DNA sequence: GGCCGTACGCT
DNA sequence: AGCGTAC
DNA sequence: GGCCGTACGCTT
DNA sequence: GAGCGTAC
């Protein structure tokens, strides 16, 4: 037939739209995660890619992430993950890499079939419970498998390392965090529903960047976590210091967060060769794998050294904004959140995943339970049970009269008849008492957990403090005034 | 990259495929009818004309390609006569990145080359829905289910208002985000 | 200890290499016709189950899995490879199973490995049956990581099959693909008749038969190749010369020869017409189309001798092409030049070795099945004190002795009574291991005649071959001209 | 293209000749930027042996080392203009990275003879073992391969000149049959 | 996704 | 202006 | 193995 | 020749 074209271009470009918008380019507001992620560190846990264990071809690892979860090109879902393994792009790495995973000189990785990776600890963290029905599970693509909606997220992940996102009609940028301010600001609100945005700001300073640097002024800030859109001044970390003969340098070690230091470094070279930015006798980049990040600029003798430096920040990216913009999938849809509403989404996130998995081990515990009385009652009358299936001509027959004679379900029934001999020894015998035992004492812990919500919300409270006592670090990013 | 022409000289019953990437576009060459059907294979997303200035349009690799290839020339300078196939067939993968390449393929022309839809040389094809795209389906079965003329159902594009088309491209592709994300607003089913 | 001598560095490096490439890159195993980067992908294709009945597998899943576990090089390599096994003008019996672009004639290129899917071709199964019964040797992969074969089982004579062409270091192979129908006639006359001469074996095998097909001239090139392993035989295309209108005509080539590229051949004659060094010729045009194959145009200009134009496109062009036999293959881990019978002859031993050994794992195996079974029989006639035994046992170790005490029963067969499950006490399951018991008992029988008589195990392998024969014996491609 | 020390002075400045841009990458990281530069090389080079000079001389590669020792070739050739006294070679520990090393070898013996006389040209020495230079850690190429106070280097030595030459020549000659015989006579299988 | 280097033997 | 997922 | 194309939005 | 086919 025929097809109108104001109808298929609006069609066409909603379905393009809709699908950048809520599967693409912007994160779940819950795990902080977008689809190429998500998938991949979904692709680390079923390959059983844990830190325990040795690191993998980065090309087996992808092929098994796009021919199950991701059909998209590879070189997305790679460099994603290369994203993930730089401790100078995420505030919390998720990758362990080995080989060559890029530098701050904006260099990037060697392809695929060169690197491998694992999770690091913290990952675990994301999936933690992910198989105790915390979580959704979706079909893929194709039907073949089965996929997370979401993680369990055991740390507040949006805003420990952020996202930068460019959708259809929209965008996100969200900044990187000190995870123990983080989870000190969700404590704190999870005991006050009605805390303002100031007193958070007392557990949570502001952004901390993986390069460090330096943050001028609160305002910025302040704006975009009542807003969730305002302008952060980032300067690098820069001294002035005598080189000797009474000429000065000045010495560079930290760097803007997202900012190239080669290109960076390149512009200043082309300022002085353009002669646009007066003082400067050298340039030198003395970055060492073992001394760090140091870039060296020789003042002509005698200039003023504060005042090239005062240029080279209005003239470089040596000082650069970070805009600050929170939209975040919630619920589905794209939303600008402020600073509270993302802590409080998170929050609920975790009511519910822990509230789940609790429910799930109890399910799964009186399940195991059950048939556990079920070989107990075998024990006590093996003599029968025996006479009974012997007498029985098969199976189906077997299990019919097993389940008349000693009033047992179907499933205990079953459990009887796949029993190996060898658990009538002693301690087979002890074991199937002794696991009975722990469990009945396990299932009333779990009862009274699910039993009061306090309860359940100071578990996840100390779940958390434990996964800040222990990844918990040090600000990085210099908050001044 | 290159494009791929037929025998036949002769426009009427010429046609040329758009398709997407040059896996799709190797498996197209030998699928398709040589004698007839031309196809030039489009690489990954391509300039969105309505946002860029005309230096800029006119030097881009892909919009040169195919005006070349249509014969026509654009704007007041276009010449229907001059088209060397009177089937112009979109051919994108069966996904929302096909049919956002869709979207920019057709702001093209009805921007550059509006005689050639009125005329009614302009179709979409329409290959197997589902998850697998173009690049990864045998070369017997794109003939078969896409571009051989005995099972094939093409669909031509027709505009009934330019006034609203005009609107709908300036809205849709414009340089204006917000009218933009209204839109996406206003008729977002999640 | 800082010194390296420049001489002996060069020697030894030079020598690694070459020795590397010869043995473990670039030339195929007599036995399975295969060199390292082949057999490791069809052995990857059968560890991950990609069999002709499961679902097709995205390339580079399998890529990944052959270079990971079994081939540390480059995925190019990989990956291209397995392409060529997939493409019918290529292999000559297909040992993959593509679905997408994996290229053509022409000789595009496949689509890159994550735009195409595959999985083995039913054929490939014969290369790999037996491979679990300890028919073939295994050996360690590079990390010592995992487990590799040293050559696959090869229920059919895969290197003159399929042929093979390689570069090594100091020589290079290249043998022709073959008809399989007259290949394992070959083999079975060879078999009754130790002492069959060339000659004779050529009753069987004609010559090579290209999957491409087209046309050879004369039976000399092939004997020579066969007699000595060296030997340059003619291709030809199938071209005729027919009427278009007008009284003037066209030259229509169908089948070209092997190996060459359709749309470099088409070139050459282009350029030849440009260059003005051939006359006659006032077109040119491929219609090859999928439905209608491989066509290739030539129109003659009228009153001009269309038969004389076609001689000189065999002179002046890949219209006619030379393959130049050099058949060199691994004989015992050594590089060695061989003639046709030489090749069926460690393929027949191959395959004797094969049989004999699957039947000789065979046995152990249902020999050690029936003494468990025995053991498992004494348990149920005597099963209300086998319990007692293992209910007052505080152990298995305690269980194990007791029951080997008082009923003779071997460690390994008061393991499998352990290990029983309550099921197997219902008196149809007794029933059950009894009627099992007696099959196998025939089974070792069988297996020890076929071990007593070589004879009996030689027409065990004939009997073998020739299913393969009917199952997949197909018509000859490649016409003879004498 | 060459990562270059930033140290001015040939006597202590050594280039790494490394093998793909892969190891290449972690390298320029890994190494000590005041005195050690690197030239990857992208895989298989031009073997010189079989080449005439028209090729050789136009050869990416081979014109990149040239003027990156700065030295010239054959008669004007000029161990004075070493821009580098250590040149190394740096390859993985298999069987192609040896052939690797053996193209290099007959490069410089045929047209930068002087250079090993000089005792300029090394061998470094990476871990045997299971893993490509391109697999490496950085910080790993550096401390076993690179840093001075832990590496293993091997000088190479030219013991006699005629002996290297017949060598060579059969070696990476044009004619297969002696190195087809070399191979016979020295292959244990 | 494509284009391109190189070695290696043979014809 | 260039961050980062897509073709 | 390294080049390089395009769409998408944006800091009150 | 230059291109077959595994490698860097
Ligand atoms: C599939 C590719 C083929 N390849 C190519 C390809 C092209 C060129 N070239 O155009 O110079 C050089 C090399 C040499 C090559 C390369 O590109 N880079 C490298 O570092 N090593 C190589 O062998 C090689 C790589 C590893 O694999
Ligand atoms: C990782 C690569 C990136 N890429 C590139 C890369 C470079 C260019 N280019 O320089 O014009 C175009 C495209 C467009 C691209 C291509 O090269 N070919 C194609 O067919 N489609 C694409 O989108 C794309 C491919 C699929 O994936
Ligand atoms: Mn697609
Ligand atoms: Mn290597
Ligand atoms: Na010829």
């Amino acid at each position: 037939n025929e097809r109108n074209i104001t109808s298929e271009m609006r069609e066409s470009f909603l379905d393009y739209a809709m699908s950048v918008i809520v599967a693409r380019a912007l994160p779940d507001v819950r795990d902080g995660l977008k689809p190429v992620h998500r998938r991949i560190l979904y692709g680390l846990n079923e390959q059983g890619m844990t830190p325990d264990k040795s690191y993998k071809k980065s090309a087996r690892i992808v092929g098994d992430v796009m021919g199950k979860y991701h059909p998209h090109g590879d070189s997305s879902i790679y460099e994603a993950m290369v994203r993930m393994a730089q401790d100078f792009s995420y505030r919390y790495p998720l990758v362990d890499g080995q080989g060559n995973f890029g530098s701050m000189d904006g260099d990037g990785a060697a392809a695929m079939r060169y690197t491998e990776a694992r999770m690091t600890k913290i990952t675990l963290e994301l999936l933690r419970d992910i198989n105790k029905d915390t979580i959704d599970f979706i079909d893929n693509y194709d039907g073949n498998e089965r996929e997370p909606s979401v993680l369990p997220a055991r740390f507040p992940n949006l805003l420990a390392n952020g996202a930068s996102g460019i959708a259809v009609g929209m965008a996100t940028n969200i900044p990187p965090h000190n995870l123990t301010e983080l989870i000190n600001g969700v404590l704190s609100l999870s005991k006050n529903p009605d805390i303002s945005i100031a007193e958070l700001m007392e557990d949570i300073e502001g952004p901390d960047f993986p390069t460090a640097g330096l943050i001028l002024g609160k305002s910025g800030i302040r704006r975009a976590y009542e807003t969730g859109r305002g302008s952060i001044q980032m300067r690098s970390r820069a001294v002035i210091e005598e080189r000797g003969g009474g000429r000065q340098r000045i010495v560079v070690t930290e760097i803007p967060f997202q900012v190239n230091k080669a290109r960076m470094i390149e512009k200043i070279a082309e300022l002085v060769r353009d002669k646009k930015i007066d003082g400067i006798t050298d340039l030198r980049d003395e970055t060492s794998l073992r001394t760090g990040v140091r870039v060296v600029i020789d003042v002509r003798k005698d200039a003023n050294a504060s005042v090239i430096l005062n240029n080279l920040y209005k003239q470089t990216p040596l000082q650069t904004s970070f805009g600050v913009n929170m939209i975040a999938l919630v619920n589905g849809r794209p939303k600008l959140i402020n600073l509270k509403e993302a802590l409080v989404h998170y929050l609920e996130h975790q009511k519910t995943v822990v509230r789940r998995r609790t429910q799930y081990n109890l399910r799964k515990a009186k399940d195991r339970a059950h048939i556990l009385e079920g070989l107990r009652i075998a024990l006590d009358h093996i003599d029968e049970i025996i006479s009974t299936i012997r007498e029985s001509d098969t199976d189906k027959v077997a299990m019919e009269s097993l389940q008349q004679r000693f009033k047992l379900s179907e499933k205990q029934a079953q459990a009887i008849l796949d029993m190996r001999l060898r658990r009538l020894t002693g301690l087979e015998r002890d074991k199937i008492e002794a696991e009975y035992n722990e469990l009945l004492n396990y299932i009333s812990e779990l009862e009274t957990i699910l039993a009061d919500e306090e309860v359940l919300l100071q578990l996840v409270r100390d779940e958390l403090t434990e996964i800040r006592d222990r990844f918990g670090d040090d600000r990085r990013t210099e908050i001044q005034l | 990259g290159k494009l791929a022409d037929c025998s036949s000289k002769s426009p009427e019953e010429c046609e040329i495929f758009l398709v997407e990437g040059d896996s799709a576009g190797g498996s197209t060459k030998s699928g398709r009818d040589s004698r007839t059907q031309a196809i030039l294979p489009l690489r990954g997303k391509i300039l969105n004309v309505e946002k860029a200035r005309l230096d800029r349009i006119l030097n881009n690799n892909e919009i040169r390609q195919m005006i070349t290839a249509f014969g026509t020339g654009i704007g007041g300078d276009f010449d229907l006569a001059k088209a060397r196939y009177h089937k112009i067939v979109i051919m994108t993968d069966a996904d929302v990145d096909g049919a956002h390449i869709r979207t920019l393929l057709l702001t093209f022309f009805y921007r550059f080359m509006r005689p050639l839809i009125e005329a009614g040389y302009v179709y979409i094809a329409q290959p197997p829905t589902g998850y697998k795209g173009l690049g990864e389906m045998n070369a017997d079965q794109l003939w078969e289910t896409t571009m051989n003329p005995e099972h094939r159902a093409l669909l031509q594009v027709k505009l009934e208002d330019a006034i609203e088309a005009d609107q709908t491209f300036e809205m849709l592709m414009g340089d204006v985000v917000e009218n933009r994300r209204q839109f996406i607003e206003d008729n977002a089913v999640y």
